[PDB]
């Protein structure tokens, strides 16, 4: 049975997400205009989006039950390492299998392989990233399941530099158990089948995607011509 | 060493 405490967690995470995720995408107007023409032409616009998207992932993280208990240094570690992965997870909403792109309501804000390529990331990242989006889409998660996964991704005990791992591990265990119990009670078969395992496999895919991004991000960022075009927050969080 | 990240978490 799904406890009251467990049900409470889901209510909070759903709200948290609704406050941090705007399906209308109205704020993209604020970003530096996209350019599809031109090397790195998409970089300024996406750089802004990512920074915006980081800020929103931070706001989501804060509302996670038990996140506030951690030390700041631990708080910071978890965000720094999770941020890209959580962004990749969030983007599933905008992502459509119709044309393998992130569709944010308009051609200007619809993003494809080419646009990501124009932002200075290679296909070594993108093909496996796109494959992830398809595979996560294919799961057709309940919005309840989606928000829990993102939260589970942020509070991971094995992130490097975590002081108080046992607490981080306890916070996460509590969310895993909420997801696991949710799937049983509220996800009917056949969608239920192996669903928890398949979700954790996505965390595994994300670790790898994180790796590759870091690698490609260091290559972008070492050229100061490029670092100039990014936002200061993006510099802070990615390095 | 993370003024912005820290400030956003505060
Ligand atoms: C609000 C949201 C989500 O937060 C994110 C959205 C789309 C996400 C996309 C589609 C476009 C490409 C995105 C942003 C991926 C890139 C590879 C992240 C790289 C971050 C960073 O290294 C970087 C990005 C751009 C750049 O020019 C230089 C550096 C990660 C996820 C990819 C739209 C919408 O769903």
């Amino acid at each position: 049975k799904l406890s009251e405490e467990q049900q409470h967690i889901i209510a909070i995470l759903l709200d948290a997400h609704h406050k941090t995720y705007d399906p209308t995408y109205a704020d993209f107007r604020d970003f530096r205009p996209p350019v599809r023409m031109s090397p790195l032409s998409m970089l300024p616009h996406l750089a802004d989006l990512v920074s915006y998207s980081i800020q929103k992932v931070i706001g989501f993280a804060k509302m996670i039950p038990g996140f506030r208990d951690l030390t700041s240094d631990d708080q910071i570690v978890l965000l720094k390492s999770s941020a890209i992965e959580v962004i990749m997870l969030r983007s599933n909403q905008s992502f459509t299998m119709d044309d393998m792109s992130w569709d944010c309501g308009s051609q200007d804000y619809k993003y494809d392989v080419t646009d990501v390529s124009k932002a200075g990331h290679t296909l070594e990242l993108i093909e496996p990233l796109i494959k992830f989006q398809v595979g996560l889409k294919k799961l057709n998660l309940h919005e309840e399941e989606h928000v829990l996964l993102m939260a589970i991704c942020i509070v991971s005990p094995d992130r490097p530099g975590v002081q108080d791992a046992k607490l981080v591990e306890a916070i996460q265990d509590r969310l895993s158990n909420t997801l696991q119990t949710y799937i049983r009670c509220r996800h009917p078969p056949p969608g239920s089948h192996q669903l928890y395992a398949k979700m954790i496999q996505k965390l595994a895919d994300l670790r790898s995607l994180n790796e590759e991004h870091s690698k490609q991000y260091r290559s972008l960022s070492f050229q100061p011509e490029n670092s100039m075009k990014l936002t200061p927050l993006v510099l802070e969080v990615f390095g | 060493n993370h003024p912005m990240l820290m400030n956003l978490l505060k």
